[PDB]
């Protein structure tokens, strides 16, 4: 006697498969998954009929179908995926006028400031598979991004995590090809140098919060011994990323998008979520709270742009 | 859909590689590296027999090739030692001999010894794009005098 499931690697592309109730998943489809959960070991039961499980692509259809919807073939990501859904599912995703921050659970509070931070930058992902969760996470349903998020950085629940490492990571499937950043450097020996930069290097600075400051010139070590100035002559992006080492700063209201706290070292440590809406809040993850003004230990601030030429 | 490549070597002999039609050049080349075990860098690409070069980023269906098409493979073993840089947080680039066939991870332990920080620590980035522990140097496409970023890794939980 059988029951009728749908074996899948994406949940666009259902095959109707029929199971031997006496054999485990494992034994007909290999690796398999309900919703993050590994029923691979497990007999059919009953209360499965016309539910929708996940599988590792084991022919060229199932292959095929997964790198059209994830842009990857490594063979261990629904392993790495479904294994991180289990949990985040598992979180609780509180919200302020749509905006969707994580309770704190397994040392996630790096993974809930960047999803913040996703919801406030126009961003643009290439896999059909993060454009999908983004746009539902967006919609307050952020548990699957959450996963995809842990799975395409690869991370996993538990372990402690870097906003900047992580933004990195994702930035690389996301088009930026449309992003440009021209630099000039003032040394006194080299001259001046005007550098075009493009896609992530166009978007994310090392060295400075203030996005006013980098217009105007921010001092940095040469090759040739002494102090350069380098100054941005051009930027044409939708936001830029300015980063720098956590740093007791004062953050404006309506001077900036959103920014990274980190309260710690370089060893255990803990982030907090300042965004600029009506007033400031500061997020930490299901808290909330308001001030006319913030200060604290700032390491990332994210800007709204559209295209600046500069006046030099 | 799926579709089927042939690639042509210069030793003369021929085989096949599966498809999708979102895939671009670094795919064909994981999938080559996957049939023959030679890495994606040390792969010269180009459409046969017209011999025009392949775009990096664009997927292979909007240029010429479709199904039916061949394309050429040369393989650029050689291994040259040649100098980078690793520039750390405060700016001091210090210059590490190197060969494109070894492991980033093997970079991190020479990295971590002369900056004195455990190799956990810290991520390295070429042009933004961060360096994957057990990849090859050769995947990045460092030239000589190239300049790698050292960033210290916060720990947020
Ligand atoms: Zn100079």
């Amino acid at each position: 006697r059988t029951i009728k499931v749908f074996t899948t690697v994406d949940n666009i592309n259902l095959h109707t498969q029929v199971v031997d109730m006496s054999m485990t998943y494992g034994q007909q489809f290999g690796p398999t998954y309900l919703d993050g959960a590994d029923v691979t070991k497990i007999k059919p039961h009953n209360s499965h009929e016309g539910k929708t499980f996940y599988v590792l692509p084991n022919d060229d259809t199932l292959r095929v179908e997964a790198f059209e919807y994830y842009h990857t073939t490594d063979p261990s990501f629904l392993g790495r995926y479904m294994s991180a859904l289990n949990h985040t599912k598992k979180w609780k995703y509180p919200q302020v006028n749509g905006l969707t921050s994580i309770k704190w659970a397994d040392n996630n509070s790096y993974l809930a400031t960047a999803l913040l931070t996703l919801q406030q930058i126009e961003l643009k992902f290439n896999p059909p598979a993060l454009q999908d969760a983004y746009y539902r996470a967006r919609a307050g349903e952020a548990a699957n991004f959450c996963a995809l998020i842990l799975a395409y950085c690869n991370k996993t629940v538990g372990e402690l995590g870097d906003v900047r490492e992580t933004m990195s990571y994702l930035f690389q499937h996301a088009n930026l090809d449309s992003c440009k950043r021209v630099l000039n450097v003032v040394c006194k020996t080299c001259g001046q140098q005007q550098t075009t930069l493009k896609g992530v290097e166009a978007v994310m600075y090392m060295g400075t919060l203030s996005y006013e400051q980098f217009k105007k010139g921010v001092q940095i070590p040469c090759t040739c011994g002494k102090q350069a100035t380098k100054y941005l002559v051009q930027q044409e992006s939708p936001f830029v990323m300015m980063s720098a080492p956590p740093a007791q700063y004062e953050l404006k209201h309506g001077t900036f998008t959103c920014a990274s706290e980190y309260t710690g070292n370089y060893q255990c440590g803990h982030y907090k979520h300042i965004t600029s809406k009506e007033t400031l809040y500061c997020i930490d993850g299901a808290l909330l709270t308001k001030s006319s003004e913030y200060k604290g230990p700032i390491t990332d601030v994210f800007y709204k742009e559209n295209s600046y030429t500069t006046t030099i | 859909a799926g579709w089927d490549l042939t690639v042509k070597m210069l030793a003369g002999n021929e085989f096949q590689v599966s498809l999708s039609s979102s895939m671009s050049v670094s795919e064909l080349k994981a999938q080559i590296t996957q049939k023959i075990g030679v890495h994606a860098f040390q792969q010269r690409l180009a459409v046969h027999p017209s011999g025009v070069a392949l775009q990096d980023r664009v997927p292979l269906a909007s240029q010429g090739l479709g199904p039916g098409s061949t394309v050429l493979l040369v393989v650029d073993k050689c291994d040259e030692p040649l100098s980078i840089l690793v520039r750390n947080n405060k700016g001091r680039s210090s210059t590490y001999e190197v060969r494109l066939t070894q492991t980033v991870a093997h970079l991190k332990q020479q990295v971590s010894g002369l900056e004195g920080v455990q190799d956990d620590l810290f991520w390295l980035t070429f042009e933004g794009k961060p360096l994957e522990d057990q990849l090859p140097l050769g995947e990045y496409g460092l030239k000589p005098l190239s300049t790698v970023f050292m960033n210290l890794r916060l720990r947020g939980g």
